């Protein structure tokens, strides 16, 4: 059925939803802690998402770190939130709810499974095509 | 030398994004004192407790060390260069993700709109020519605000 | 002639929900499915089909 | 082709599974080449042809 067979599920899928929340904020100490968990990393610490009143990183910034740095998967937020269209178009106040990533950087959008895999328009299928199985497997192990 | 990208003093139209809002983040609606340009922005209310109708000072700079390049990172906490206005109450690092306009009308492009993202934080700026020198780019802009509850 | 004419008028069934808009015809002439009670790893979804102009999509 | 295509699909659905998503590929070139709507679009159409 020209579709991916892999699928991140349950606890992992739920925390990912939790992780995409707007209220997600990180500390520098924990960023180093998170960085070591990485199966692979550039060795170059990223710039804080916030500088004042105090330096901070966002979970979307950090999720995008996990993401390979020259590939994108667009729009299929596939979540109930917003408005069976028409409404989210009201007025392109177009973020958060709907999913969008650019240059391996997540702009907005709570994640779903249709994004996460075993379906058309999934990030998993295009990574397989561009990054290939070997890069995609290391990304997948890393994210989990 | 400190080629600032943008600077203006803004007024709060709204602090209540369509009522429903969110917990640690909230989206403000503002308008420039020229009352020709307006702004909507997601903010951390917990670290910057906004009031409605407040008079804010807003500055935007794609760089910190005088005008030279720095669009990198290990953001180096140990910098000692007075190059940063830092003196503003609130600072953010981000990208421009979307630009609106309308050039199909013939030259038009008449009421240009810019949309910006600071770590996912959405922003919308509207204006005929205030954004005539800017455009959508990867993360580079620094947004600085003060004059809270003036 | 009326009663024998009436005998086609509704076959024997129905459903229609009229909730989800269809981007192919703006009219919310849609049908909805309740399926995938358990299935495998695929999440149970609500499937929506537009009768007119034949469109089908999922809750996800 | 458009005239022919009406014959092929009486259902009128243009959404079909096909190889090589050129849109994503074309889009990636834009992501790579950094083409934007506020930049000129220098092109030789015959070369395209
Ligand atoms: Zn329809």
């Amino acid at each position: 059925s020209n579709r991916p067979v892999m699928g991140i599920v349950q606890d992992t899928l739920t925390a990912v939803r939790k992780f995409t929340k707007r209220d997600v904020f990180l500390e520098r100490g924990e960023v180093m802690n998170l960085l070591m968990f990485l199966s692979t990393w550039d060795g170059k610490v990223p710039q804080p998402a916030i500088l004042k009143p105090r330096p901070l990183w966002t979970g979307k910034q950090i999720f995008s770190l996990i993401i390979p740095g020259h590939i994108n998967c667009i729009r299929t937020h596939s979540t109930h939130p917003d408005d069976e269209d028409s409404g989210p178009y009201k007025h392109i106040s177009p973020g958060d709810t709907k999913v969008v990533v650019e240059n391996g950087e997540l702009i907005m959008g709570i994640l779903c499974k249709k994004s996460l895999g075993t379906s058309a328009g999934s990030l998993v299928h295009i990574s397989y095509l561009e990054m290939g199985h070997d890069i995609t497997r290391l990304f997948y192990s890393n994210i989990q | 030398m400190a080629g600032i990208l943008f600077e203006d003093i803004f007024d709060v139209k709204d602090i209540d994004p369509e009522g429903k809002k969110f917990d640690r983040v909230s989206r403000l609606h503002c308008e420039s004192e020229s009352f020709k340009m307006d702004l909507i922005l997601d903010v951390n209310i917990q670290i910057y407790p906004v009031d409605l109708g407040d008079k804010f000072r807003l500055v935007i700079a794609s760089t910190l060390y005088e005008d030279g390049t720095l669009d990198d990172g290990e953001y180096n906490p140990t910098d000692d260069r007075p190059s940063r206005a830092d003196q503003f109450e609130y600072v953010m690092y981000g990208k421009v993700y979307r630009i609106e306009g309308d050039e199909t009308s013939t030259e038009a492009a008449t009421r240009l709109s810019a949309y910006v993202s600071y770590g996912g934080l959405l922003m919308r700026l509207q204006g005929d020519a205030n954004n005539l020198h800017g455009f959508e780019v990867d993360s580079r802009v620094y947004l600085l605000m003060k004059k809270l509850a003036f | 002639k009326e009663a024998i004419r009436e005998h086609q008028m509704a076959k024997t069934g129905g459903t229609q929900t009229d909730l989800f808009t269809c981007g192919k015809c703006k009219k919310k002439n849609c049908t909805y499915t309740q399926v995938q009670t358990r299935s495998a790893d695929e999440p149970m979804t609500t499937f929506v089909v537009c009768n007119e102009c034949g469109n089908r999509w999922k809750f996800c | 082709d458009r005239e022919v295509l009406r014959v092929i699909f009486p259902t009128g659905d243009s959404k079909v599974v096909l190889p090589c998503n050129l849109l994503r590929m074309i889009w990636n070139a834009q992501k790579i080449f950094h083409i934007n709507p506020r930049l000129p679009s220098d092109l030789h159409p015959i070369k395209v042809v």
